[PDB]
C-alpha cells in the first residue's frame, strides 16, 4: 500500500 | 527550488545535443532561445554546493558570471542563426560546451541513481518471489494435502490467498518506478489499485480474526468446541472477503490513468473536492486497517495474559498451562511485527499529506520503497510463518 | 512429542535462573529420555542426561552448550534462515535475468553491435542470463532437501552452471585484454578491435567452454542419499581423485588465471598512462580505472566460495549447523553477483540510460 | 558455482  | 535548477541545467544540456544533430537554422535558433532562457533562469538559483553561501559571496558571484559568459555566447550564435549561417552557429555551440565546463560545472556536479533503482528492483522482486510463490505453495499444501477440515486451515488459506493477491501487484509497481510512467493501461491500473486496497483489508481483517479465534481457543477451551467449528470459520472468512468489496469496488471505479508531463500516471480520481476525499480515504484506511486491528489484537493479548495469570495464581499444574503461554507470546510477536511493518508507511502517508517532501532526494526514495515493501513483507510472511510452524501442515508438506 | 519435549527442556532452564533447582533438573531428565526416543542426535541426549546427572549431584549453563548438539538436528530460526536464502536467491535471480535480458535488448534493438566492446557485452549478458536461470532449481533443492526435477534436468542445471561460469569469466578476461590493447597498442588496436574479430574471439570462447559443459553433462546424475535424492557429478574411479582434479582446475583456470591476466592488463595500462609526457588523455584513465573495479569485484565475489570449497574438502564441516548453511549460500549467490550483475554491465546501463539516472547531489 |  502506497502506490503511487 | 533545486528541481528548477536541475531541470534548467538539463534543458541547457539537452538543447546542446539538439544543435549538434540539427540540419536547419530553425532548429539551431529555438534550441539557443530555450538554452538562453534556461541559463538566465539557472543563474537565479543557488547551487546545493553553495546553499550555505550568501547571494553576494565570491563563489555565488562566480556561478552567475559563468552564465553571463554563456548568455553572451548564446546571443553570438543567435545572430549567426538569424543571419542564415548554420555551420558557424553550430561551431559556436562547441565553445558553449567549454564555457559550462570551465565555469559552471564545478558548482553543478551530478551523480547516478542507478544503484538505488537496482536495490529497489531487488527489494520488490525478493518480496514478490517469496510472497507470491510462498503463499501459492501454502494454498496448494492446504487444498491438496492438509485438507481444510479444521478452523485453523480455513484461516491460513485466507491469509495465504490475500498475501499472494497483495504481492502480485509488485511487478507492475516496480516497472512503473523504473520507467517513470504507467505502461499497462487503465484496465490494468484498475485491476492493480483495486487488488492493492482490497487484499490489504482481506489480509488484515483475516489476521485480526485469527487472534480472536486463538483467544477463544485459549481462554474458553470448553465453549470453543462449539464456536471453533470449520463451518463457522468458513463463514467468518467469506464475510471478510464479501465485506472488503466496499473498498475494492470504489477503488476500481476511481482508479484511472491520466497524462502528466509526457508520462502516464495510474492514480485515483476522487469526487469534487478531490483533495478532501483523498485525505478522508487516507484517514479511514489508517483507522480501519491499522488502529482498529492493533486495538482488537492488543485486547486479545491483554485478556490472554490475564486468563493465564489466574491459572498461575491458582498454582495447580503449570505442567501443561505453559503450552498456552507460548500462544500468547506469539500474539505479542504478531502485534509487534504488524506495528514495525505498517507504522513507517502509515506515518509516511500522514507526513506526505501535510508537508512538502523532496520527491527527487534519493534518501526519501530509498525510505519510501522500503516502507511500501515492509507492508508486503507482513502480508505475505504472516501466512507462511504460521503454516510452516503449524505441526499438522509441517507433516503434510 | 519431540517438539513438546524440546520446549519442556527450555521452559525449565529458566525456573533454575536448592529444592526448586533439583525438582527442575529431574523434570528435565524425564523429558530428555523421551526426547532421545539419527544416532548422532541420540548421542546428544546421552551427553545431556550425563551432564544433568552431575548437576543433580551439585554444569549450570554447560547444558546449553551440549544442547547445540541436538538443536540443528531453533524452530523459527531455521525457517527465518530458509526465507532469507530464498529471498537472496530470488533477488539475485530476478535482477540477473532482467538486467542481462535488458542489456541484450539494448544492444540488439538500439546499439546494433557495430563496436567490438558491444559484442563483448552481449556475450557477457548472454552468459549471465544462462547463469541466473539455474537459481530457481538450486533454491528449491535447498528448501526441499531433495532433487525433485529428475536426472535430465540435473544434467541441464549442472552443465549450464559449469559452462556459463567459464563463458562469463573468459568473456570478462578477454574484454580487459581487448581494452588493454586499445590503451597500450592503439596502432595495433585499429587492426584487432574490429567487430568481425570480436565475433570470432567470443564464438571461440562459447565453443571452447563445451570441453567443460559436455563432460559435466555426461557426469551429472541423480543418486539417493539418506532416503532423499541428490543432483551430483559422478566422476570415474577413483572419484575422490577426479573430484580433486576438477576442483583444482576450476580454481586455477576460472579464478587465479583470470585475476593474473586482468592484473597484468591493469598494471601495463597503468605504465602507459605514467609514460604520458586533455580530455582524450583522461578518457583512457577512466578505462584503466574500470579494469581495477572489475578485478576487485572479481576477487571479492569469487574468493569466499573458493576458500569455502577448499575448507569443505579438507575439514569435516557440520552441514546441519545454521551459520555454516547461511555462509554457504551467501558465498554461492556472491559468485552469481559477479557472473550476472557485473561492473561492466552496470557501467553500460549507466551510459545508455544516463539521463534516467543522472541527478545533481 | 557450488551446487551441490
Ligand atoms: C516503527 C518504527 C520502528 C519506524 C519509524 C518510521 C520511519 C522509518 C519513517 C516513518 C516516517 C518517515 C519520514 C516521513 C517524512 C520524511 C520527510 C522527507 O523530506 C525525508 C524523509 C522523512 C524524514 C521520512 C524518513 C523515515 C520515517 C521517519
Ligand atoms: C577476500 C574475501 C573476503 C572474505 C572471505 C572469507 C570468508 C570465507 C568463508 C569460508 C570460512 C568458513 O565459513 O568456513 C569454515 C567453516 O564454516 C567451519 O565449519
Ligand atoms: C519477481 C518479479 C521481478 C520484478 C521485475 C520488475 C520488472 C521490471 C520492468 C521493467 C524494466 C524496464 C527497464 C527500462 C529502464 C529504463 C528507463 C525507461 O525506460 O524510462
Ligand atoms: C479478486 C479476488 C477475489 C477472490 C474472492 C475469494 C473469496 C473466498 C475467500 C476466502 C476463502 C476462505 C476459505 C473458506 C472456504 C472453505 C473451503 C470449502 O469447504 O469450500
Ligand atoms: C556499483 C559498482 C559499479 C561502479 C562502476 C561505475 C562506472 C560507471 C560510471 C562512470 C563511467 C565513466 C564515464
Amino acid at each position: 500500500y502506497x502506490f503511487g | 527550488t533545486m528541481a528548477d535548477l536541475e531541470d534548467n541545467w538539463e534543458t541547457l544540456n539537452d538543447n546542446l545535443k539538439v544543435i549538434e544533430k540539427a540540419d536547419n537554422a530553425a532548429q539551431v535558433k529555438d534550441a539557443l532561445t530555450k538554452m538562453r532562457a534556461a541559463a538566465l533562469d539557472a543563474q537565479k538559483a543557488t547551487p546545493p554546493k553553495l546553499e550555505d553561501k550568501s547571494p553576494d559571496s565570491p563563489e555565488m558571484k562566480d556561478f552567475r558570471h559563468g552564465f553571463d559568459i554563456l548568455v553572451g555566447q548564446i546571443d553570438d550564435a543567435l545572430k549567426l542563426a538569424n543571419e542564415g549561417k548554420v555551420k558557424e552557429a553550430q561551431a559556436a555551440a562547441e565553445q558553449l560546451k567549454t564555457t559550462r565546463n570551465a565555469y559552471i560545472q564545478k558548482y553543478l556536479r551530478s551523480a547516478s541513481s542507478l544503484a538505488l533503482a537496482i536495490a529497489i528492483t531487488a527489494l520488490y522482486s525478493a518480496v514478490c518471489a517469496v510472497g507470491l510463490l510462498g503463499n501459492v505453495l501454502v494454498m496448494f499444501v492446504i487444498v491438496r494435502y492438509t485438507k481444510m477440515k479444521t478452523a485453523t486451515n480455513i484461516y491460513i488459506f485466507s491469509l495465504a490467498l490475500a498475501g499472494a493477491l497483495a504481492t502480485s501487484t509488485l511487478p507492475f509497481q516496480s516497472a512503473d518506478y523504473l520507467m517513470e510512467t504507467w505502461p499497462f493501461g487503465e484496465l490494468l491500473c484498475k485491476a492493480v489499485l483495486s487488488i492493492d486496497y482490497y487484499s490489504m483489508f482481506t489480509s488484515i481483517f483475516t489476521l485480526t480474526m485469527m487472534c480472536v479465534d486463538r483467544y477463544i481457543a485459549v481462554c474458553h477451551p470448553v465453549k470453543a468446541l462449539d464456536f471453533r467449528t470449520p463451518a463457522k470459520a468458513k463463514l467468518i472468512n467469506i464475510c471478510i472477503w464479501v465485506l472488503a468489496s466496499g473498498v475494492g469496488v470504489p477503488i476500481m471505479v476511481m482508479a484511472v490513468t491520466r497524462p502528466r508531463d509526457g508520462a502516464v500516471v495510474c492514480m485515483l480520481q476522487f469526487p469534487s473536492p478531490s483533495w478532501y476525499w483523498d485525505t478522508v480515504t487516507k484517514i479511514c484506511v489508517f483507522l480501519f486497517a491499522f488502529v482498529v486491528p492493533i486495538l482488537i489484537i492488543t485486547v486479545c493479548y491483554g485478556l490472554m495474559l490475564l486468563r493465564l495469570r489466574s491459572v498461575r495464581l491458582l498454582s495447580g499444574s503449570k505442567e501443561k498451562d505453559r503450552s498456552l503461554r507460548r500462544i500468547t507470546r506469539m500474539v505479542l510477536v504478531v502485534v509487534v511485527a504488524f506495528v514495525v511493518c505498517w507504522a513507517p508507511i502509515h506515518i509516511f502517508v500522514i507526513v506526505w499529506t501535510l508537508v512538502d517532501i523532496d520527491r527527487r532526494d534519493p534518501l526519501v526514495v530509498a525510505a519510501l520503497h522500503l516502507c511500501i515493501a515492509l507492508g508486503y513483507i507482513n502480508s505475505s510472511l504472516n501466512p507462511v510463518l504460521y503454516a510452516f510452524l503449524d505441526k499438522n501442515f509441517k507433516r503434510c508438506f
